[PDB]
């Protein structure tokens, strides 16, 4: 049974990184969600300002 | 600052890897020189039921 | 009942090498099915992408 030690080592750092890559961009999908929701409100708030007689 | 100049992180990470590297050079020359089937395994003839016969 | 050492030995390194091959094969083939399924899921964005009124 052959220890592949450098290709452990190596196995090891290409999950970090992809661990950190995965959470930066879960990070961003978060951000993406809230500002659709943001983006929504202010389209409700352009509405209310339509009707209230406010263009 | 100095000290840390002297001997990065880089070069630590480098070092590690070459004896990771060597140690996997050094068990793939000794697993060579150890193998059973080259010695050990003279006889691979079916006479486990004639050893049993004899013990 | 001859030994033929230097014919197990490669035979042993013959299906060492064959045995590599045919795992890589089995891991490309997997990602093929993947890839197939990623594009069979882009194709059903596409079509409600059409239906939604988004070109």
């Amino acid at each position: 049974m052959v220890k592949n030690w450098l290709f452990g080592k190596k196995r090891k750092e290409d999950a970090d990184a992809l661990a950190t890559l995965k959470g930066q961009q879960n990070r961003l999908q978060a951000e993406a969600r809230n500002l659709e929701r943001q983006s929504d409100e202010q389209k409700i708030l352009a509405s209310k300002m339509l009707k209230a007689g406010n263009k | 600052g100095e000290k840390i100049k002297t001997v990065s992180p880089e070069r630590t990470e480098r070092v590690m890897d070459s004896v990771m590297e060597q140690r996997d050079q050094i068990e793939m020359m000794t697993e060579a020189l150890s193998d059973p089937s080259l010695s050990e395994g003279i006889l691979d003839f079916e006479d486990d039921a004639a050893i049993d016969e004899q013990l």
